[PDB]
């Protein structure tokens, strides 16, 4: 009823209890800070190592719905309005104007329904559906954004930066100011209470939502072949009254009932156990999962395990598809595979994200999202080059009107070649007398050629013998005396 | 060929050069910039390239390729310059500590920036130089340069060592005053104006189109103007008569006016006869810009006196004092 | 419009060292990559290289390998043996007959070992080229005991001129000095210190060592001492003769200002 245990078992920090004064309604804890409060009064405790001393018992206007803690800044949600201030408000040659504010501004006529507290944002969800960010360091804000419909939860990664938020409709998004954009959590059950954001250095994307009965197990890949989106990855039963508190490498430090936390192991995040005692028939599925939550590093050890070159192939797939190009290239390089490991390390320094993601989608055999990444990078004509590179010609064609229309005439001469060798001759004439020059001879001497030998198969005899006399070259009368002969 | 079988490839270079060949040393020397290209030596990249440059000058003497090749010269002079630019960027970027200037590394990822092609050469990885930019912009004052940085870096792919600091550089900077500071400002010298720290034209003015002269060392406008000769002036008669008492423009000299110069504030950069030299007048004749005898590269004189007291020889063209 | 027939007349072309009729080949059968490593191919003076090339985008490894060989472009073989993976064939092929590559070959293998975790490894490969100066503190950054180990075995007058710029970007003023002076980098001696205000010990640096950038520097600090007769003086010994006729044109010492103009640049 009156204690408060803070630990870090992370960092190896062994638990500390605090004995509080009275029985708090809510409980937050920061860096350095633990506040501890009810009603419209809450207490700050400064986390020492050794132990702990409390600082203050503030005064808030409203009941405090909720508070947040970091750094040395405290922000207090209540009646729809979230009061910021610092906690050791040392008037030391500080500035008042930083010391606290009110948020919204009095002219807002609107309430605020969560807000959140990162290292250096204030980030607070509105009533109208408004997302607004608020860099503590500068004390100005740096993010609006507006969603339709009002936002009821906000959760930050512990990068700072991206948000994952729950407005009315139980619609879970994953928002990102850095381009600005949020992206739909696919099977976002309506009952989800909570989301914790994954606090391994090396998992950025992951993510959990939980309810009362499962734990889905999401993974954001902000860059990937075919963008942004957001991933189911997996689900967990949890047992009966256990909210998670902390997420760590896969596992979850949730709250039981009885004020002791427990360790649940996500079933996705399955494969901390022992490897060696695992067959390949448990490993694929085991190796499915590493793979979707872009675990590249244990995706390779496991493939190892397996010494498959299926696994292998599919690790590497999934490698490009989410732009590692250098992982990529270690993995083929494993496999032997020369020929694409030299034409990786022909695109290794690319910088433009387009043409960097229509190259990673050409290597896998996407030529239509490939085409469809390169117009949008900073050459298009790339698209073009492979275009002509697969013996696309029409499509090439196509292309060619707006990037290059130099090339317009000699793509079009190959293009009927191929409608010659296809014997689809009618076409063939139309795209020989449409790739005439005026500056190429021998370019121009062989389409002659062929609106000749096309002109001969029309049955237009007369046209096609005069283009055959006004050609100087011996190889055409000794073909075209073959095709009169098949005329005979 | 001792040489080469003795493994002392940049001496089978020198002695390549030194006896009468231009076939195996081109190759040698590509294959030694392809090496430290390859490899995070830009600086030697830079020297090889400017040794190339060299080379392909002094074999365009050679009327019968004097135009096809002078385009290469002209190619490995810019190609050194980005590679001995983006040596410092690449240190800054890695090192735990910092050796250039604050001031330095903006201005050489700001030149590095303007100058830099659509197709970036190899090795050259401008996320670096734009992070570099943003950074130093933010830092010395120029909070609008530094929003132009994040703003090109939304586009580019980033490295999964700089996306944390990229991707909330991009969000803290919305809170800066959102003004360039005029202690930053390039000022074009021949038509006294300000012009915008970033430039859609390149390292060139916006009133005149005059191109900007960049110190070697630590890049910065320096206080020259370029002006060229009278179809009729020759380089000797040139000095004799100095040494006496849109829509880009030149500022070509007369005859009188030369006669009124002196030679304390002209820089002539004595090219090779395949090339005219490239006359240079100081607008501050008080101040002292130092020239390289070789690869002609100017520097500001104390630091100029530093560089080389520091290396033996010039930062540019190692070239012994 | 089969694949298989395509890549099987491809593989025809392969054995026929006939390429035009193969180019037109591996677009019809999806195989941009390829055709795009033809199309790269192509500025190569030769056609047993081109085949080879063509043969790797085809696979028959064994096959472009020979090519290579008989092709006599040890290079490109070395290039297929590194992306091959082999990273011992490629070895003996720098050690051989490229001699020029073999220290770019060094640099990658090692930097290949280094992706594997093989530090130790890769630390070898980075000895064998010059390089290791440039990479092992890179390498090692994060383990920096085991970066100053390295730099206290190895001696090399710049991994401890590295370790003590980090020294002194670490707030480790005394390290730094210890590391600079077993480096011999007397200028950061001289810089330090002044910076400390311990002048006298850094002009005896200078008088003892002769280093040109440290007594220019103690000059410099000289001349923001207000002091300027040792200022000339210490210009005239770090050859910086520029800022000493500056400096006696500044104070009227025309007497001291002859000896240094008339060795002076012209
Ligand atoms: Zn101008
Ligand atoms: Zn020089």
């Amino acid at each position: 009823l009156l204690e408060v245990t803070v630990a870090n078992p992370v960092e190896g920090e062994l638990p500390i209890t605090v004995s509080v004064d009275v029985e708090p309604n809510f409980v937050a804890v920061g860096l350095y800070h633990l506040a501890v409060g009810m009603n419209n009064r809450a207490w700050f405790y400064v986390l020492g190592e050794n132990a702990v001393k409390k600082l203050k018992d503030m005064e808030y206007l409203g009941t405090v719905a909720s508070i947040c803690l970091h750094s040395d800044y405290a922000a207090a949600l209540f009646e729809g309005k979230v009061q910021l201030h610092l906690i050791e408000s040392e008037i030391l040659d500080a500035q008042e104007e930083r010391e606290t504010r009110l948020f919204p501004a009095v002219d807002d006529k609107c309430r605020i329904l969560c807000h959140a507290l990162t290292s250096d944002f204030l980030i607070y969800g509105t009533d109208t559906g408004v997302v607004q960010y608020f860099y503590i360091e500068d004390w100005q804000f740096v993010n609006d954004y507006r969603h339709p419909v009002s936002v009821k939860k906000i959760f930050p990664d512990p990068n700072g930066t991206r948000l994952v938020f729950i407005d009315e409709k139980s619609d879970g998004f994953v928002y990102c100011p850095v381009n600005d954009a949020t992206y739909e959590i696919p099977d976002f059950s309506p009952t989800i209470k909570g989301v914790l954001w994954e606090n391994w250095p090396m998992d950025k994307g992951v993510f959990i939502a939980y309810d009362d009965d499962k734990v889905y197990t999401y993974v954001f890949h902000k860059d990937t072949i075919q963008g942004a989106k957001v991933i189911l990855a997996g689900s967990t039963k949890v047992p009966f009254a256990h909210k998670p508190l902390l997420l760590y490498n896969g596992e979850l430090t949730c709250q039981t009932q009885s004020g002791k936390v427990n360790n649940i192991y996500l079933s996705t995040h399955g494969f901390l156990s022992n490897l060696k005692d695992t067959g390949p028939d448990e490993l694929r599925p085991m190796l499915a999962q590493n793979l979707m939550l872009k675990r590249f590093s244990d995706a390779w050890e496991m493939c190892r395990i397996l010494n498959d070159e299926a696994a292998w192939n599919e690790l590497a797939r999934a490698c490009l598809h989410h732009m590692e190009v250098e992982f990529a290239i270690r993995v083929y390089r494993r496999i032997g595979n020369v020929g694409i490991v030299m034409s990786l390390e022909q695109i290794k320094g690319i910088e433009d994200y387009n043409l960097l993601a229509g190259h990673l989608a050409m290597f896998t055999n996407d030529y239509n999202l490939a085409q469809d990444l390169y117009l949008a990078s900073s050459c298009p004509i790339a698209a073009l080059e492979m275009r002509r590179d697969l013996q696309h010609w029409d499509s090439a064609l196509q292309l060619a009107k707006h990037l290059a229309p130099d090339q317009i005439p000699f793509i079009s001469k190959e293009y009927a070649i191929q409608l010659e060798f296809a014997g689809d001759y009618v076409n063939a004439l139309a795209h020989y007398e449409k790739g005439i020059t005026g500056d190429n001879k021998e370019h121009d001497e062989a389409c002659l050629a062929g609106v000749a030998q096309m002109s001969i198969r029309m049955g237009d005899i007369r046209r096609g013998v005069n283009q055959a006399l006004k050609h100087p070259s011996r190889v055409l009368k000794r073909d075209c005396g073959a095709i009169l002969e098949n005329m005979k | 060929q001792w040489l080469a079988e003795n493994d002392r490839f940049e001496e089978a270079q020198k002695a390549f050069h030194k006896a009468g060949r231009q076939r195996e040393a081109v190759q040698v020397l590509e294959q030694l910039t392809n090496n430290a290209v390859a490899e995070s030596r830009f600086n030697d990249a830079a020297y090889y390239y400017w040794m190339l440059s060299m080379q392909c000058l002094d074999i365009a003497q050679d009327p019968a390729q004097k135009d096809t090749m002078l385009g290469k010269f002209y190619h490995f002079q810019r190609l050194a310059e980005l590679y001995h630019g983006y040596h410092a960027i690449h240190r800054h970027t890695e090192d735990p500590f910092s050796v250039h200037r604050p001031e330095t590394l903006f201005n050489i990822s700001r030149f590095l920036l303007h100058s830099l092609p659509k197709d970036t050469p190899s090795g050259i990885s401008k996320v670096k130089i734009l992070f570099t930019l943003a950074k130093q912009s933010k830092a010395l004052g120029a909070y609008r340069l530094a929003r132009h940085a994040y703003d090109k870096l939304r586009g580019l792919y980033i490295p999964a060592r700089f996306q944390k600091s990229i991707e909330l550089g991009t969000l803290t900077i919305r809170a800066k005053p959102f003004h360039d500071s005029e202690e930053l400002v390039p000022l074009c010298y021949r038509c006294s104006t300000n012009n915008p720290l970033l430039n859609n034209l390149g390292n060139v003015c916006i009133n005149c189109r005059q191109p900007f002269i960049f110190s070697a060392s630590s890049y910065d406008v320096l206080h020259l103007v370029e002006f060229y000769l009278e179809e009729g002036i020759t380089d000797e008669e040139a000095i004799s008569l100095i040494d006496l008492e849109s829509e880009f423009v030149p500022v070509v000299v007369s005859r009188l006016v030369l006669r009124s110069m002196s030679r304390r504030d002209v820089l002539i950069k004595r090219w090779p006869p395949p090339l005219r030299w490239q006359y240079f007048r100081s607008l501050l004749p008080d101040a002292s810009i130092t020239m390289c005898p070789s690869c002609f590269q100017m520097f500001h004189s104390e630091d100029y006196e530093l560089l080389v007291l520091q290396h033996g020889c010039c930062p540019y063209c190692r070239r012994c004092k | 419009k089969s694949e298989a027939v395509w890549e099987n007349m491809a593989r025809m072309c392969v054995k026929t060292q006939r390429l035009d009729v193969a180019k037109v080949c591996l677009g019809n059968m999806g195989h941009a990559r390829g055709a795009r490593a033809l199309r790269e191919a192509e500025q190569e003076p030769e056609l047993e290289a081109r085949v080879a090339v063509l043969a790797t985008q085809l696979g028959m490894l064994e096959d472009a390998e020979q090519l290579y060989r008989k092709c006599k472009r040890h290079d490109l073989l070395n290039k297929f043996y590194q992306a091959a993976g082999r990273w011992q064939e490629a070895l003996q092929v720098a050690e051989h007959h490229d001699r020029v590559h073999l220290r770019s070959t060094y640099h990658r293998y090692a930097g290949h070992l280094e992706a594997s975790a093989d530090c130790s490894r890769a630390l070898s490969y980075y000895e064998k080229s010059d390089t290791h100066r440039f990479e092992v503190p890179r390498m090692l950054s994060e383990d920096l005991p085991s970066l100053e180990l390295y730099v206290n075995k190895m001696k090399d007058k710049t991994l401890w001129r590295w370790w003590a710029q980090y020294l002194e970007s670490q707030g480790e003023m005394d390290a730094a000095l210890h590391y600079y002076e077993l480096a011999r980098d007397h200028f950061s001696l001289v810089r330090i210190h002044c910076f400390q205000g311990n002048v006298q010990k850094a002009a005896q640096i200078a008088n003892e060592t002769g280093n040109l950038a440290a007594s220019y520097h103690l000059a410099r600090q000289y001349e923001s001492q207000e002091e300027v007769g040792q200022a000339v003086h210490f210009y005239t010994r770090a050859q910086a003769f520029k800022n000493a006729i500056r400096l006696c044109k500044e104070n009227g010492l025309d007497d001291q200002l002859m000896n240094l103009a008339l060795l002076s640049s012209p």
